[PDB]
DNA sequence: CCCTGTCTGGCGTCCTCTCACCCCATG
DNA sequence: CATGGGTGCGCCAGACAGGG
């Protein structure tokens, strides 16, 4: 009933953090849809490295941001507070749309 | 000419009082002395003879008329009778939850688990009657949808 | 507090306060959409007696 | 009741230092209004004087 | 106004020990 | 399931009429 869309840069972190966000829900709400991954946005910035001439030495960079969905089933007040108010993992965005 | 009067019944048996009143009229056949019966108070179109007064108070589960005195009870001092019907109909049709959370306006939450929290309405939906406002939970503004009445304009 | 069975044996003051609040809510409703004088005189009189 | 003869915000929490249900189940923040429901955060005899 | 009759209120011992039973009713 | 509305006590005493 409530879309839980959460974003973070590390994949071993965003996917660790999705294990407890349903463990704090299935303990009380006892019904979640399931962990849905989403296609990651890879932003590339390839740019020069020398402070002058030699525009042939560049270094390819990439910042990968990931997205996960769990889309919890039950809108019972107990479950609502156990997710909305209880947000964990600093450095991990989580945004909810009921 | 038949003027209106107010009858008090045992509150809860009011439809049965109205039916028994119509039946007592058609028993004691004073048909020219009663016009209607409107529905804890029962409105009666009536005239005032002491016979019809004893008739209405001999109807069962009826306490008595409500007026200035019990000798000559009082017709209808309309002060807000029309206002009653008007406001009842208006509310029944629809309420008046003025879109409190407007696009780009801070709001206040007093309902659900987000009660006692403030936030801003990033998006508004007048068609869906829902305001998109996020409430700083553990610092993280938790974008949640609240109704106009569920939140107050800040 | 309830009794052995479980039904709550309620005090008399809760009946008195609950009556006064029921009548006061009815009288406020008889101030918004409201109703004629005889109605609000009986309503305020029932509140006075309550 | 939410706001009845036996309220939470108007008087106090039934349980000692417990706000209401899921809020404050230890001894650190005695006073915060439970985000879920309007309620005071005090002892058990606080309602007897209020 | 000065006495006379009426009308309502206020009150009547202290400790204990069991028992029984606490709002229908219903569209 | 919500809510909604008897007729056996007797004295004292002072306030309220009621004559007087």
């Amino acid at each position: 009933r409530i879309r839980i869309r959460l974003k973070a840069f590390d994949h071993r972190l965003i996917d660790q953090a999705t294990a407890e966000i349903v463990e704090t829900a299935k303990r009380t709400g006892a019904q979640v849809r399931g962990p849905i991954p989403l296609p990651t946005r890879k932003e590339r910035f390839t740019v020069l490295i020398s402070p002058h001439v030699n525009k042939d030495a560049r270094d390819q960079y990439e910042i990968r941001t990931h997205l996960r969905l769990v889309d919890i089933v039950e809108p019972t007040e107990k479950t609502v507070d156990a997710l909305m108010r209880l947000d964990l993992a600093a450095g991990v965005d989580v945004q909810i749309s009921l | 000419k038949k003027r209106w009067y107010v009858v008090q019944a045992f509150s809860g048996f009011e439809g049965r009082v109205a039916t028994s009143l119509r039946e007592h009229i058609k028993l004691h056949n004073m048909e020219d002395l009663f016009g209607e019966v409107m529905v804890g108070y029962v409105l009666v179109q009536m005239v005032m003879n002491d016979a019809s007064w004893h008739l209405v108070r001999s109807v069962p589960r009826v306490m008595g008329f409500i007026g200035g005195t019990s000798d000559r009870p009082a017709p209808i001092s309309d002060k807000e009778v029309d206002a009653i019907m008007n406001r009842l109909q208006q509310v029944g049709d629809k309420p008046r939850p003025k879109t409190l959370f407007e696009p780009g306006e801070m709001v206040r939450v007093n309902d659900g688990p987000f009660a006692d929290f403030n936030g801003v309405v990033e998006e508004v939906d007048y068609e869906k009657s829902r305001l998109k406002v996020s409430v700083s939970i553990f610092g993280r503004a938790t974008p949640v949808e609240l109704d106009f009445s569920q939140v107050e304009k800040a | 507090v309830p009794l052995d069975g479980g039904r709550f044996a309620t005090s008399d003051l809760n009946d008195l306060y609950r009556r006064v609040i029921n009548r006061n809510n009815r009288l406020k409703r008889l101030l918004d959409l409201a109703a004629p004088d005889i109605i609000v005189r009986n309503e305020k009189r029932m509140l006075q007696e309550a | 009741e939410r706001d009845g003869l036996f309220c939470a915000r108007i008087f106090g929490p039934v349980k000692d230092y417990e706000c209401l249900c899921g809020k404050y189940k230890r001894l650190k923040h005695r006073g915060v209004i439970c985000e879920k429901c309007g309620v005071e955060v005090t002892q058990t005899k606080v309602r007897r004087e209020r």
